[PDB]
């Protein structure tokens, strides 16, 4: 039962924290207790104000995300390699992690679109292709739509 | 590339610029 | 060049109006000549009057997509095991193909948000860890912002 | 399971039959 100190308190704390905080901004809900909800709320804030901070925007949105691990931890080293500490660098370093997590989606899109797009254009070829030649083709939906 | 690597420790610097002056403000932020 | 009726005019029109209407809806643009502009303008009011119907939310929301593939192949031999052929259908399959994509996405969201956070909390513990314990753990980030 | 075949033919059936019913329109639809 150690307190607020304890390295156990602070990975809790911080995982708690950390998640609702990419949550939020993925939703774009995780049960907390009364003071880390008063942090969350500042920690939302903040976010907010650095998604309005445009020059940072087109800089993340510039950087290739397809070794995104990499990415993370050169980042995270490179925020911290003059040896300081401060509270704005750890909230920094949290929004950071919530803008990859929205970078990572965004690559996975298209190659979900890609998937998918494959499984139901090779059902339509295989099932489906004869009678649609039977209507003419996609001319005969424009005729359905009464086009 | 080279030009990555560039854009990546732009990201760092601007995110320690943002966290270092975040002090400026009661309540801290931008 | 074949006219309508060719298979080949069939995959490669039914790939771009798949295409159109798949990313329309995940948005929530693809270049394309105007009788498939007409037919992606009727496809996109017809998926609006489904994304309405609320059993077949409920229905969707429900099934588990974990092997999406076999659920994708499983619903459209069943939805044409009659035998029957309609525009309705190829409508309501294209329909479902873009759910898919939704459904799919939403179960990687968790496991990114597990991952980067993973990577997060490394780095706080072996680094900003001893650095945090200075400040009394998180209650120092409170008295930070002013609470 | 046994009870997700059951949701897969459900959702099977129900776009069968909205596909079916959007001939009773003109422009077809719900």
């Amino acid at each position: 039962g150690g307190g607020p100190t304890s390295s156990e308190q602070i990975m809790k704390t911080g995982a708690l924290l950390l998640q609702g905080f990419i949550q939020d901004r993925a939703g774009r809900p995780v049960p907390q207790d009364a003071s880390t909800k008063k942090l969350s709320e500042s920690l939302k804030r903040i976010g907010d104000e650095l998604d309005s901070n445009m020059e940072l925007q087109r800089m993340i949105a510039a950087v290739d995300t397809d070794s995104p691990r990499e990415v993370f931890f050169r980042v995270a080293a490179d925020m911290f390699s003059d040896g300081n500490f401060n509270w704005g660098r750890v909230v920094a370093l949290f929004y950071f992690a919530s803008k990859l997590v929205l970078k990572a989606l965004s690559t996975k899109v298209p190659e979900l679109i890609r998937t998918i797009m494959g499984w139901t254009l090779d059902f339509l070829r295989e099932r489906l292709l004869g009678w649609i030649q039977d209507q003419g083709g996609w001319d005969g939906l424009l005729s359905y739509f009464g086009t | 590339s080279e030009s990555q690597e560039d854009i990546i420790r732009n990201i760092a610097r601007h995110l320690a610029q943002v966290g270092d002056s975040m002090d400026r403000s009661i309540p801290p932020g931008l």
